[PDB]
RNA sequence: GUGAACAGCAGUUGAACAUGGGUCAGUCGGUCCUGAGAGAUGGGCGAGCGCCGUUCCGAAGGGACGGGCGAUGGCCUCCGUU
RNA sequence: GGUAACGCGACCGAUCCCGGAGAAGCCGGCGGGAGCCCCGGGGAGAGUUCUCUUUUCUUUGUGAAGGGCAGGGCGCCCUGGAAUGGGUUCGCCCCGAGAGAGGGGCCCGUGCCUUGGAAAGCGUCGCGGUUCCGGCGGCGUCCGGUGAGCUCUCGCUGGCCCUUGAAAAUCCGGGGGAGAGGGUGUAAAUCUCGCGCCGGGCCGUACCCAUAUCCGCAGCAGGUCUCCAAGGUGAACAGCCUCUGGCAUGUUGGAACAAUGUAGGUAAGGGAAGUCGGCAAGCCGGAUCCGUAACUUCGGGAUAAGGAUUGGCUCUAAGGGCUGGCAGCCGACUUAGAACUGGUGCGGACCAGGGGAAUCCGACUGUUUAAUUAAAACAAAGCAUCGCGAAGGCCCGCGGCGGGUGUU
């Protein structure tokens, strides 16, 4: 596949949403906006929330959209800045926070306003600062620590909609109706059923592999199908 | 179409000057006088024969009179 | 049993085509058209999901054609918002300005001592 | 048009005309129908052209 | 009278997906049908609308909670953690 | 009106042949708009008919409330005026 | 005008800002209002009338546009503060953040009648024009309560989603006061109130919608997108007989009744012993009542396995609204019991379960080689690891910071 078919059907989920433009009201500043009301998007697991602000230059009301941390109400003044205090839901510099703080919505960069750790349920961790040069280490949920500039800022809190992942599929009732919501990848065939004419694994009378299923990074399109440059396999022991 | 109650009304609603034609229809015990304007057509429903004859004298000549059977 | 037949080009069970039985004059039955009928207009503040009174729920192309009293209600805030949550409003006012008030006293006796 | 065919009655036979109705014939003629008032009737001004 | 012996909300479905299965998924089953009380008003009004949100019939305000609960014991972590942090910076 | 051919025989009849009539809208639908999608064009690529893209590197509002100054139509009074 | 929901007749007002309709999933239950049906009496037409029959059937009113009255919903504001806990649904929920008791008030009213409107139309009887004539005259165009009857619309409430159920044109609603108006009257401006006058371009409007007008070489048993849907029998939009409407047996007619073909039934006695193969074919069949094992993921088994009953005529008992512990008046269907009696007859034609115990595979609903295989095939609920932090994981490409994943 190369597209037109296995793509993700987005029609009902509108826009997405970004973390606010810095200006010296977030460089050396802070000011106060309201949460309007919370919604589940479509698509997205995680919910998202309207927060309104205003333009201190226009007079347009603004508004913005946030991920929903996990308790939290509607109706509520959140203040935005460096000078502002430590809270729940509460967007800061990294410089300004302690370390051993659990914050979503990071940024890899100064400027692309929230890639990292903002799914359902995950969280970045920082693990200690430098005041020498502005670096500082943060591990991210898979367990590599990446060093970041210090000059962005993120929000305090875990993601709304933890542990949805703990419970067991019920039915394919249920499971059709998730995956065609989401994208249409759902019928997954086997290679060995598949014909040998497109997919390499194919052919033979019996059911059998007869190839060593690890297979080189160097490779070509079409061969690289099955563990990409396996080191281990089987059960996890340990660590 | 609509309903004039009182003879007042009725005899300025006659006495206009886009007053097309009257019509009398002569059911029993009622006499409807049916004047045509430009937008309704203006009835007056009156029980009492004497008041009714009274009024049809009391119509003026420049009107187109009619009697509908 | 009146078996009935079409009138117009469209056949179809469309959500357009809304009707109504009625008896016509000649003693026989036959459809009228129902006029298209909108929803009352939902008062500004959100929290109340009460719908305002004295205001004809229908399509709101008849308030070009409604008079200036029909559309809106003698009262401040007219067809905009309730009176509920107008006069919350005034009462959040009064408070929060007097809190500055009393913010604004504060201020004047720190800058008395300090 | 419909209006193109009252002022083209109106000038050539000077008669008014009270509305006219169009359609087109499937063997592609177009087939009007002007309403005469009554001060000038049909058959007269028939009988003055001469058609009968 | 006795309705069943020892299913619940999963006995509409049966002897099917196993008992094991249906016995962990009657946990959630029931904390989530099992509405909570609010801290505005207290009355336990809080219905479920979907994933990560929650409504409230009394005092009418959303409230962004849990998926499947509504507060969640890492979230009490979490909070405990930030007035730990808040006390730290305050000194 | 007709009886050359057809209606698996049949026909005076028929969707058969030839002359003519027959569809009338301010109130009925299209016309107005967008959805999935297509696509001109800044720009760039391509020997080449042409290709990527729908804001993407752009000198992107030809619209308008009011004030002043010369001029015209109706006693330049007031408005479409310029 | 009123404490108020709100109303009356016009009752100003820019840039800009905000909000609403537009514009929203499915299902279950309940209530109200209409249409079509059901009945008694009264009228106009006909059939039955060897016999009886107050018998049998056709029929009995009103549009758009303005207003009033019913009737519903009220999460709409006041007098007052409730646990010995109250009002209340088919079900529930609510309540000192304000229940029951009381007064007003807006929203929809398609049900009633009034203007439209009896003039028209439907019949009956007579008068002409031999005819051309919205011809002419008399009468009717009713009196009432109901019903889990069928259909449509509206309202209330709950459940389901690891799925959250579309955008654009359009309009008025709200703050807002820079400006336009004037000196006491025939004031100026302002008019969304009742009016009066003139027009609203162009395109198409005929027929069928199917075993003769669409496609299949054709009057082609095939495919074929949608609306309207009487009475009895009956739980039934199931099956059968009749009402309206349609029809004259579908590329032919007559004659006798050979064998062998096609579709049906009936068959003394045994009852799969024939044949790879109870394959085909046949039996049981519904309702009520009693009653039910092995194994078990305790949910299924199960309608387990099993038994008794199935008419006519004529009675008894039980369950409700209105008015003034109490009496009268209106009453719509169900259930239980008894005797007489029919040639053992009764789900008298239609509908109409085969089970019980074992072995192997696959959980199963579902997709499937148009046109030889529907299954142990696939989709599959669960589990196990590989790579990757946007300077990259994968795929496409001839190219441009190329596109998809990525609205991640
Ligand atoms: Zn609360």
């Amino acid at each position: 596949g190369a597209g037109s078919v296995f793509r993700a059907h987005v029609k009902h989920r509108k826009g997405a949403a970004r973390l606010r433009a810095v200006d010296f009201a977030e460089r050396h500043g802070y000011i106060k906006g309201i949460v309007k009301d919370i919604i589940h998007d479509p698509g997205r697991g995680a919910p998202l929330a309207k927060v309104v602000f205003r333009d201190p230059y226009r007079f347009k009301k603004r508004t913005e959209l946030f991920i929903a941390a996990e308790g939290i109400h509607t109706g509520q003044f959140v203040y935005c800045g460096k000078k502002a205090q430590l809270n729940i839901g509460n967007v800061l510099p990294v410089g300004t926070m302690p370390e051993g703080t659990i914050v979503c919505c990071l940024e890899e960069k100064p400027g692309d306003r929230g890639k990292l750790a903002r799914a359902s349920g995950n969280y970045a961790t920082v693990i200690s600062h430098n005041p020498e040069t502005k670096k500082t280490r943060v591990k991210l949920p898979s367990g590599s620590k990446k060093v970041i500039s210090s000059a962005n800022r993120a929000v305090v809190g875990v993601v709304a909609g933890g542990g949805r992942i703990d419970k067991p599929i019920l039915k394919a009732g249920r499971a059709y109706h998730k995956y065609k919501a989401k994208r249409n990848c759902w019928p997954r065939v086997r290679g060995v059923a598949m014909n040998p004419v497109e997919h390499p694994f194919g052919g033979g009378n019996h059911q059998h592999i007869g190839k060593p299923s690890t297979i080189r990074r160097d490779a070509p399109a079409g061969r690289k199908v099955g563990l990409i440059a396996a080191r281990r396999t089987g059960r996890l022991r340990g660590t | 179409p609509r309903k004039i109650e009182e003879i007042k009304d009725f005899l300025l609603t006659a006495r206009r000057k886009d007053a097309k034609s009257v019509k009398i229809k002569k059911n029993k015990d009622n006499v409807k006088f049916k004047v045509r304007c430009s937008r309704y057509l203006y009835t007056l429903v009156i029980t009492d024969k004497e008041k009714a004859e009274k009024l049809k004298q009391s119509l003026p000549p420049g009107l187109a009179v009619k009697e509908l059977k | 049993v009146q078996r009935l037949t079409y009138r117009r080009r469209l056949s179809y069970n469309t959500a357009s085509n809304k009707t109504r039985l009625s008896r016509t004059p000649g003693n026989r039955i036959v459809y009228l058209y129902t006029k298209k009928v909108g929803k009352a207009p939902k008062s500004a503040c959100g929290v109340c999901p009460g719908r305002l009174r004295g205001v004809r729920a229908v399509r709101p192309k008849v308030l070009m054609r409604l008079s200036k009293t029909k559309k809106h209600v003698s009262r401040a805030y007219g067809g905009s918002m309730c009176a509920k949550c107008v006069r919350d409003r005034i009462k959040r006012a009064f408070l929060i300005e007097e809190q500055k008030i009393v913010v604004k006293v504060l201020k004047a006796q720190a800058q008395s001592q300090k | 048009n419909k209006h193109q065919i009252k002022q083209a009655v109106k000038k050539l036979y000077d008669i008014d005309v009270a509305k006219v109705n169009t359609l087109i014939r499937p063997d592609g003629e177009k087939k009007a129908y002007v309403r005469l008032a009554p001060d000038y009737d049909a058959l007269d001004v028939a009988n003055k052209i001469g058609i009968i | 009278a006795k309705r069943t012996k020892k299913v619940g909300i999963v006995g509409k479905y049966g002897t099917r997906y196993g008992a094991s299965l249906r016995k962990m998924v009657k946990k959630i089953e029931i904390s989530q049908h099992a509405k909570y009380t609010c801290s505005f008003c207290g009355k336990t009004k809080m219905k479920r609308r979907a994933v990560g949100i929650w409504h409230c019939g009394s005092c009418m305000k959303t409230v962004a909670g849990g998926a499947w609960t509504y507060n969640t014991t890492s979230a009490v972590t979490v909070k405990s953690a930030i007035r730990r942090l808040k006390e730290l910076k305050d000194q």
